[PDB]
């Protein structure tokens, strides 16, 4: 019970890698649920991690995604 | 190993020394996409009688 409110506050701290500046990616599509390909908006295209608890529903169709900047 | 790659399958690098990590689901193959790209739509003897 006491780890249910640590999960919080310990997934507060990835939250906190989304910041001022972000580099805007188009998600091309999936091949896991922790992995996808992205096409940045630089055009290269990136296999990356996905962040843990988003949507998975709504990134398939092809969506605006946002990545940081330096990975 | 190189025995499991063959000709035009997408790989997957890791941008260091864009090692060779996975082939990918997705093959690209070039002689589907003519054909599919022209659109025939598949027929029987049953469709032509007359």
């Amino acid at each position: 019970r006491h780890l249910k409110r640590e999960l919080k506050r310990a997934q507060e701290e990835v939250k906190r890698i989304q910041s001022v500046p972000l580099v805007i990616g188009q998600f091309l599509e999936p091949i896991d649920q922790n992995t996808g390909i992205v096409s940045s908006t630089t055009g290269m295209s990136y296999v990356v991690r996905i962040l843990s608890t988003l949507d998975r529903e709504l990134l398939k169709p092809s969506m605006s995604v946002a990545l940081h900047r330096h990975s | 190993n190189v025995k499991d790659l063959k000709a035009s399958q997408r790989v997957c690098l890791r941008s260091d020394s864009y090692m060779l990590h996975k082939v990918l689901e997705n093959k690209a193959d070039p002689l589907v996409s003519l054909m599919m790209v022209e659109k025939v739509p598949d027929s029987t003897y049953d469709m032509v009688g007359g």
